[PDB]
């Protein structure tokens, strides 16, 4: 509820809104080891291991989205080598807890919780134990913060989401399903590249088409850049192919073996 | 580690440490719970401006740094304190923020009045912009929570000459009734109420509901009676539905604070009662918090468009008889 319309105003539309081009420029570092292809599985691969990290600590979508995009941010100017991201998602679960107000979560908590959703949830890519103590943690997280200039408050496309589809009145029909394809529009780069609304629009005109209800006039009546929508709807349209394409579970060992090796000191 | 080290030695380097950049041992300001003050210059050239730098008390990125920097990073009006830049000290992990120095505040203001009346036209500036900067940390939904004359800093000499700046540094002077009958939510009305009590200081120079010392705390109460009077079940219906009000109905008596009110207290310090003045005093100190005004609403009252104007320099381009604060 705090700094609820400030979005206009805010560090994450003025500092945290990048340029594409520089983003996928900062990005050739890891792609000499990584195919583009591989890097974008990696990416999904990150989102769905915050995501049970999130699942298993119980905690609202809210929290996990601003986790979510504290990783991206990182690794958005940074190379994949310089902090491990095994150590980087609950380091991020971790600081957005604090952030979004729900507490910190304890040492033994996160601790079981990084150990067991690896153990459970993802065995195949990691035959060892979750390896990182607690002062760990507490290391990243310094570096975490500075890397985010403090950018602690961050904007997600739910409440924009919300307020459109109360507006529309078809709450009941498109809700549940609006909110699911704005989840998973965190598997892409669109977090760092469209005010959280552009990416609610972009979910709600897909659900309204997945679900056959004609919405054009509802559509027509904004006053917004159609075409900056439109680009994220072949975004949302493509990354449910990148989905079906994509066997996680057979091949994410192989691609987190090409990730670039972090360098111990001399 | 398993984290690499260029990425590692890069950083440390390029880096900023507090005490390379800023000049602050010995020029220690404040204490307090939230952490240690210091008022600093800064050691290479480029700025005669002072700066409050802020050593938060402890270790790591606790809940409560964490909150100071996630809002003050976001919020810019010219009356809430600014924060000009964080410091992170990988060594021992305490966290350091700078603020720009404001020289005075109302604690050190009222005090020095009261130690021999505080100026009108710097009254109704004082009041104007700390509702401005109130206006904004409500239109953000951001709560003060403990307002009061130490936490109203006053730019000194510079080029912001006595702007009001609000501020949380770390008694029960300016809490709203309902905190006292136990209400278990802080709201806007709440800071409303704080204002009131700051105002009242101004104009008369003494804390309006002053009290020697769970929620409930019964002295301060008689005190708010005393000066107020108790309210009629009309004044405030709801009442009833707060947590500590059957208590109160134990401990009070009507009848005690009968003929006792506002005007009758600020006729007593020479605040007339058909001033506009104190016709908005009255319109913040209400007792029921759904019957106060909010903060838009008092900037908006006639009280600014009497003579004198409101000044963005609060001492109207005069000499500032008010010390510097002195180091600890
Ligand atoms: C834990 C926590 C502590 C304080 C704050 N906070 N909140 C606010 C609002 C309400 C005005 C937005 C402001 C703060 N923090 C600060 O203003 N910190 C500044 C410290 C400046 N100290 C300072 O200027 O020193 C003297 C005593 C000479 C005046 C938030 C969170």
């Amino acid at each position: 509820k705090a700094m609820a319309g400030n979005f206009w105003q805010s560090s994450h539309y003025l500092q945290w809104i990048l340029d594409k081009q520089d983003l996928l420029k900062e990005r050739q570092k890891d792609l000499k080891f990584l195919s583009e292809e591989e890097y974008w599985k990696l990416q999904i691969f990150f989102t769905n291991v915050i995501q049970a990290l999130g699942e298993h600590l119980k905690l609202r979508q809210q929290v996990i989205a601003t986790a979510t995009v504290y990783f991206k941010r990182f690794y958005a100017r940074y190379s994949l080598k310089s902090i491990d991201p095994v150590l980087m998602a609950p380091t991020c679960v971790f600081l957005a807890s604090k952030v979004e107000e729900f507490g910190v979560v304890s040492n033994t908590r996160l601790i079981a919780a990084a150990t067991s959703v690896l153990k459970t949830r993802f065995s195949y890519a990691f035959p060892k134990e979750f390896p990182y103590r607690m002062n760990h943690i507490l290391e990243c997280e310094f570096y975490l913060l500075e890397l985010m200039d403090c950018c602690l408050i961050v904007y997600h496309p739910y409440r924009p989401l919300l307020q459109y589809v109360q507006d529309m009145g078809q709450e009941d029909m498109l809700l549940p399903l609006a909110w699911r394809i704005v989840n998973d529009t965190y598997r892409t780069d669109l977090c760092l590249l469209y005010p959280p609304f552009m990416i609610a629009l972009a979910c709600l005109h897909v659900a309204c088409v997945v679900q056959q209800k004609d919405a054009r006039q509802w559509f027509a009546e904004l006053s917004v850049d159609m075409e900056k929508i439109l680009e994220i709807i072949r975004v949302i349209l493509k990354l449910y192919e990148q989905w079906k394409n994509f066997d996680e579970r057979k091949e994410m060992a192989t691609i987190l073996s090409k990730m670039p090796k972090p360098k111990p000191p001399p | 580690d398993k984290m690499d080290y260029d990425f590692k030695v890069k950083l440390s380097s390029e880096r900023e440490r507090v005490e390379d950049l800023f000049e602050y041992e010995g020029c220690k300001v404040g204490r307090g719970t939230y952490g240690h003050v210091y008022k600093a210059k800064r050691k290479d050239g480029k700025d005669d401006k002072d700066y409050a730098l802020k050593q938060i008390e402890g270790t790591g990125i606790s809940m409560s740094a964490c909150r100071e920097i996630a809002l003050l990073r976001e919020l810019k009006h010219p009356n809430v304190i600014s924060l000009q830049k964080v410091f992170l000290s990988h060594a021992d992990r305490k966290v350091w923020l700078l603020f720009d120095y404001a020289e005075h505040d109302l604690w050190h203001i009222i005090k020095f009045h009261r130690a021999s009346q505080l100026p009108r036209g710097m009254v109704k500036s004082l009041l104007y912009q700390i509702l401005d900067g109130i206006h904004y940390l409500h239109a953000n939904w951001v709560l003060h929570r403990d307002l009061k004359p130490a936490n109203i800093l006053v730019m000194g000499e510079g080029p912001e000459r006595g702007r009001v700046k609000i501020a949380d540094m770390g008694t029960f002077w300016y809490r709203a009734p309902e905190l006292l009958l136990g209400a278990r939510h802080y709201t806007k009305a709440i800071d409303i109420w704080a204002i009131g009590c700051i105002f009242a200081e101004l104009l008369t120079s003494e804390p309006i509901f002053h009290c020697r010392q769970n929620p409930y705390h019964h002295d301060q109460l008689d005190r708010i009676f005393n000066v107020m009077g108790f309210p009629a079940d009309k004044d405030w219906e709801d009442i009833k539905k707060m947590p500590e009000h059957s208590t109160l109905m134990k401990d009070f008596r009507r009848n005690t604070y009968t003929n006792c009110s506002l005007i009758k207290y600020m006729e007593k310090h020479k605040v007339k009662p058909d001033s506009k003045a104190f016709h908005l005093l009255q319109k913040l100190l209400t007792m029921d918090p759904i019957k106060r005004i909010t903060s838009e609403q008092a900037m908006q009252d006639p009280y600014f468009l009497e003579d004198p104007l409101p000044t963005s320099d609060v001492f109207a381009g005069c000499q500032i008889p008010y010390p510097k604060r002195e180091f600890l």
